[PDB]
């Protein structure tokens, strides 16, 4: 029907320039208004930037008042924005939105078709290989009847990584939590699952991880102490 | 009578008494809907922090027939938030404010665009700013450009640490058609 | 400038009950505003323009309404499908367009029990120099829950990070995990380390200990 | 964000026919005035005329007419301006300024130096002002350069490419009767570092792309 | 066109001080005047955009006033960013003008010139044209008077002056005075002398040197 793709992100200098664009597939933007739209993991949206008359009129946000600049061509069919010098404080997944033409109103489907949003990381580098540590689950005698046992990893960046348990073997009681990003600028989460307390001694359970941005795969092994 | 009553030149700016210049005036086109330009100063020019902050409607003409229509609300309209709203000029379904030199002169739009079509009735009420919304409709044919103004002022509106913004239109036509197929 | 304030922040009803999300304009919009529906692995999608007339595509249970201000999402009927992220955006007074803080609609299961498991820091981890406990939480409702840490029975804050799953697709629960970050210098320091679990479901609060020195 | 931006300076011969640049960069071209001013230096600045870009009729001072020129071009957002037959006492700095909505002219141009004097094109002549040569020292002497019959202006003086920059006076050139350039340049440096200090004054005159290096020492 | 009497012509003032600029008008004009700052090599810099108004980052030390026939900028206190020369121009005819401008002196310190003279290089003496420059380093006030003797015979018309602009470092500011003459008459007069008249000096001070 209506495709809206973004491009451009990745690593950004905190310090510099970037640039994004916009792409329109099965529709001609034409007559129509296009704007910018960013959210902060944890925060609710916050429009950035719009342009209206193909590139007569321009209109920026307070905190982004001229220090980003929008464009807009109409033979390329795609929508520019330019942050000209640098923002480092502005990290957040920016969306586009088309919208009827911008005027005194507003009224109209505004947002109709959105684009799927490109994440602008704005912060110091930071790529790096996972490193797993395994987390001895409790063996006892008498009555356990059940055990929890799991894997906890730390340094790893960018997003995202998959966590799979015996080469995706054993899927029922398996929680992954979400990923919290460490003072350090850095990624950290755990993945847990819960079997049966008599196994913990004769059972082996394989924590494989892979890292797409580097292609690292480590695989670890979980026993209790 | 009330079509033409220009006798003061009053000598005013477009920003009036507000400190903002041109560089971020907040510049966006009327709305376009079967030919028809509309910028509605509904909710535009209440009183709110981060401001005043100069609200300019764009209207570009280059086509014939052209009905342009502008709106601006009423002392009252809501509790608290459009009282002490001026309307400049005073007669601006008609008369219309130009630029001469670096000052904005009131001037009759029938003398700088001949034809135009000034509709006394709209939706059974008069036509004028004393009802808040004024209607017009412009010419075919149209030699020369012609660029005139109408303000909107909320300055003066206030509610402790908000103040309302300032309006204002821009009306700008290009020439454009030969003749009309008629008489005369 | 208009903020748009989005009240209560979550809700917790069952499916097939008659969800109302209440949307308050600060000073005024003039039928400017627009509800969007969101969740975490997707663009946000738009369910009602202007003040109540309903998008193209958008399924009919839902309804908007409001006159000015105090603008209501109403749902007549919440299917299983429709607990998401919802949002409000004016457009009367801008730029800037101001968005909506957002709210959450989750599914009121009956309260279940958390199960807490305490894990202790790998001897391979303790030669990185770093040293982490990990507290699970498993299968529990509702997802607020008060997890605090304990060191030789004295109090710890500060050093504690913790995450939430999302709702179980099974049997609709939480699951809760929480991560106390330690050097070895100070892991050596002290000898018992253990974790406090309060949540509704529980009596009493569950104590679960570790020691190593 | 605005900013205005104005050709470099020019030299006419009399009778001749000058023409100064002007581009608006940001904001709107059409819906403003953009004026234009003048100085002679040492005087007050005098006003010429001033144009609307959407209207090529523009409107000149009511003592200057034929003469200046100004015209607007919205396809480059341009504000040329013509200036034809040139007389004596035009020798003057040329400012550019629009009005931003607040009736008054609140951006100005860079300026453009004009000149008309009958001179041509020479080279300066470079000659020592060696300082006064005799056993009183005590740590106080002058020397300088003397720079004559150059036209136009300007005409560049260093010291020691850029050194000792304390006491060096560059003075303003002065007109003479012949129509050439003239102008001095100095410093103060102490009598006892004459003997065991060396001092090298820097001429560049861009118009004639003349550059001289001389020395100066006791007689 | 409208007449814009600024006055006054110049002022000395030190850090700290309070300076007052004035502006009348020909005639009875309400509003619609602007001050602008200039330094030497500067474009005129609008600093007050109407009777009272300031422009964005315009520094609060500046304020404006008056109304109809005068008009008044008073500056609370002088920084040293402050000084420059200033202009004031009126708006309400299309006919704009331009006063004489305001001229803003670092200091008030009296301090005698340093007076030195040079004889023509051998070089110069070969171009037919024999030049001798007389210096006048550091003085205060400008008034400084220098007169030409050859032969303890007044020489005039035949040399020029400039002075280059005060400096803040010591209130330092230098004339040079320039004597031009033919190579042949620099061969036939011999004694020649410079004299400098200035208020810091009890007496007048005299170069000479005996070349020719």
């Amino acid at each position: 029907e209506v495709q809206l793709v973004e491009n451009g992100g990745g690593l950004v200098k905190p310090g510099g320039s970037l640039r994004l664009s916009c792409a329109a597939s099965g529709f001609t933007i034409s007559s129509y208004g296009m704007n910018w739209v960013r959210q902060a993991p944890g925060k609710g949206l916050e429009w950035v930037s719009s342009i209206s008359s193909g590139s007569t009129y321009k209109y920026y946000s307070d905190s982004v008042k001229g220090r980003f600049t929008i464009s807009r061509d109409n033979a390329k069919n795609s929508l520019y924005l330019q942050m000209n010098t640098l923002r480092a404080e502005d990290t957040a997944v920016y969306y586009c939105a088309r919208a009827p033409e911008p005027g005194l109103t507003w009224f109209g489907e505004w947002g109709d078709y959105w684009g799927q949003g490109t994440l602008v990381t704005v912060s110091s580098a930071s790529t790096k290989g996972p490193s797993v540590f395994p987390l001895a689950p409790s063996s006892k005698s008498t009555s356990g009847g059940t055990a929890a046992l799991g894997c906890l990893v730390k340094d790893y960046f960018p997003e995202p990584v998959t966590v799979s348990w015996n080469s995706g073997a054993l899927t029922s009681g398996v929680h992954t939590f979400p990923a919290v990003l460490q003072s350090s600028g850095l990624y950290s989460l755990s993945s847990v699952v819960t079997v049966p307390s008599s196994s913990l001694g004769t059972q082996t359970y394989i924590c494989n991880v892979n890292h797409k941005p580097s292609n690292t795969k480590v695989d670890k092994k979980v026993e209790p102490k | 009578d009330e079509l033409d009553k220009i006798d003061l030149s009053y000598e005013t700016t477009e920003s009036g008494d507000t400190a903002v210049s041109e560089d971020s005036y907040d510049k966006y086109a009327s709305n376009n809907t079967n030919k028809e330009y509309v910028c509605d100063f509904t909710d535009q020019l209440k009183p709110t922090e981060s401001g005043p902050k100069v609200k300019k409607c764009e209207v570009k003409v280059n086509e014939p027939l052209i009905k342009v229509k502008i709106i601006c609300p009423l002392k009252g309209s809501v509790e608290k938030l459009y009282d002490n709203i001026e309307y400049v000029p005073k007669k601006s379904p008609y008369v219309v404010l130009t630029k001469e030199e670096t000052k904005l002169k009131e001037k009759l739009l029938s003398k700088l665009i001949y034809g135009l079509l000034i509709s006394p009735t709209v939706n059974e009420k008069e036509n004028n700013f004393k009802e808040g919304v004024i209607e017009f409709t412009l010419p075919p044919v149209v030699h020369k450009a012609t660029v005139f103004y109408f303000i909107c002022d909320n300055s003066k509106t206030e509610d402790d640490n908000k103040k309302g913004n300032r309006g204002i239109v821009e009306v700008y036509v290009e020439p454009y058609g030969n003749k009309i197929n008629g008489c005369a | 400038e208009i903020v748009l304030t989005q009240s209560p922040v979550t809700l917790s009803l069952s499916p097939g009950e008659r969800a109302t999300l209440s949307c308050r304009a600060s000073l005024s919009i003039s039928s400017s505003l627009a509800w969007y529906q969101q969740k975490p692995g997707q663009a946000p999608r738009l369910l009602i323009y202007d003040a109540s007339n309903r998008a193209t595509g958008i399924p009919a249970r839902f309804s908007g309404s409001g006159s000015g201000t105090d603008f209501t999402l109403t749902i007549s009927s919440l299917e299983p499908e429709d607990f998401a992220v919802y949002y409000c955006q004016q457009r009367s007074i801008w730029p800037p367009i101001t968005f909506g803080q957002g709210t959450r609609l989750e599914i009121k299961r009956t309260v279940a029990a958390p199960s807490v498991f305490i894990f202790p820091p790998s001897d391979e981890q303790l030669k990185s120099g770093t040293a982490s406990v990990v507290c699970l939480l498993n299968n529990f409702y509702p997802r607020e829950a008060k997890v605090q840490w304990k060191v030789d029975n004295a109090l710890q804050s500060g050093n504690s990070q913790e995450s939430v799953t999302e709702q179980d697709s099974k049997d609709s629960t939480y699951s809760l995990s929480s991560t106390l970050t330690l050097s070895k210098a100070d892991y050596e320091k002290h000898k018992v380390y253990a974790c406090e679990v309060t949540h509704q479901g529980l009596s009493s609060p569950v104590t679960k200990s570790f020691n190593r020195g």
